[PDB]
């Protein structure tokens, strides 16, 4: 698993390693090792209750754009292994849970 | 609300049948599809196989129905059952609710649409180690 | 001498199609059926592919 992060006060704009081919719809989760995790943003525009405005929202129009994940208000929870749960038309089912990315915070 | 609690044996003899059940409350067969999460301490994330609401069994295509899934709905102890187990497929059996939503990009009659799969609730899971 | 071949598509794969009016086609077909009935000794007109 490849780490990618940045020091505090700067947004770690991790972009999904997968490339969007065709129509896209991504799912975003706040993971926890060995326990039950939750979801943060499961669509290009969905902002469920309890989710602040810290997340950037890119509408899925004019195919060719990239799905990038940026976060703020960093805490202990976000260091867990993120999973970019993506679905695209041509590639079909994604049996893997996407590119497993982890956030490393030190200071 | 959805509550999770497993009742797995915790120990399995090699090449023997398993029955890992999960207790769920507040819902029935039709509302939630039932997938299962594969996980282990310091291991990857996968779907080895899972059951549909209509008792249809869907598996990892590389797995090709190595295990057979049956369950019980009256007890709400929906079961993922493993046949001919191995340390390769040793994983904690999260009981996961599955819901489907669809993104339509083209004419529906032609078949141009796909489901964007939502993952809301994760099971607690049980740990089984092969002897 | 250059030969232009078909390249791979980008984006979502889609099928070609042709949209024809909902009721105007049936209206015109009914009128054509009436005229054919006039010219064909008042028989029932059946279309087949
Ligand atoms: C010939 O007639 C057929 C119908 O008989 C017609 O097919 C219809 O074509 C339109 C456009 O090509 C399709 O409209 C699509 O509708 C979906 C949802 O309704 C949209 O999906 C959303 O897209 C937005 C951004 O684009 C996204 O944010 C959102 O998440 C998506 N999902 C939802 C739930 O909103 C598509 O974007 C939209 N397509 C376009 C190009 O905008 C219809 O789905 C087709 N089918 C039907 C039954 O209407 C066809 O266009 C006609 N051809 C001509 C040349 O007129
Ligand atoms: C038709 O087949 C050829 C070869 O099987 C494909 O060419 C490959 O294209 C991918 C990327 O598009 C490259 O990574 C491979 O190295 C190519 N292979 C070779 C042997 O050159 C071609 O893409 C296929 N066409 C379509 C539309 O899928
Ligand atoms: C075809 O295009 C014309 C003009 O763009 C439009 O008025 C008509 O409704 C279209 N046909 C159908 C079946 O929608
Ligand atoms: C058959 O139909 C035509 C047109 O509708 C009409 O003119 C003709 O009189 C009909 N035949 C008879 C025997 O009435």
């Amino acid at each position: 698993v490849r780490p990618l992060s940045v020091a505090l006060g700067e947004t770690a704009r991790i972009s999904c390693g997968r490339q969007a081919l065709g129509s896209r719809a991504v799912q975003w989760y706040q993971h926890r090792p060995g326990q039950a995790p939750i979801l943060l943003i499961y669509n290009n525009q969905d902002r469920p209750s309890g989710i602040p405005e810290r997340f950037s929202g890119t509408p899925d129009i004019n195919f060719g754009t990239r799905a990038t994940l940026t976060i703020s208000g960093v805490e202990a929870g976000d260091e867990a292994d993120y999973y970019c749960h993506m679905w695209d038309s041509r590639s079909g089912f994604s049996w893997s849970f996407g590119g497993a990315t982890r956030l490393t915070v030190l200071g | 609300q959805v509550q999770l609690q497993e009742s797995g044996p915790g120990l399995v003899k090699p090449s023997e049948t398993l029955s890992v059940t999960c207790s769920v409350s507040g819902d029935s067969m039709n509302n939630y599809y039932w997938t299962w999460i594969r996980q282990s301490p310091g291991k990857g994330l996968e779907w080895i196989g899972y059951i549909s609401d209509r008792e249809s069994a869907t598996y990892n295509p590389s797995l090709n129905s190595r295990v057979v899934i049956s369950r019980d709905t009256s007890k709400n102890q929906l079961s993922l059952k493993l046949n001919s187990v191995t340390p390769a497929d040793t994983a904690v059996y999260y009981c996961a609710t599955a819901r489907r939503g669809q993104r339509i990009y083209g004419v529906v009659s032609f078949g141009e649409f796909f489901y964007y799969y939502s993952m809301d609730v994760w099971g607690k899971g049980t740990t089984v180690t092969v002897s | 001498q250059v030969f232009y071949k078909t390249g791979d598509i980008i984006g979502d794969i889609r099928k070609a199609y042709c949209n024809i009016s909902g009721a105007q086609w049936h209206k015109v077909l009914g009128r054509v059926a009436n005229k054919l009935k006039e010219h064909f000794n008042n028989k029932t007109i059946v279309f087949k592919p």
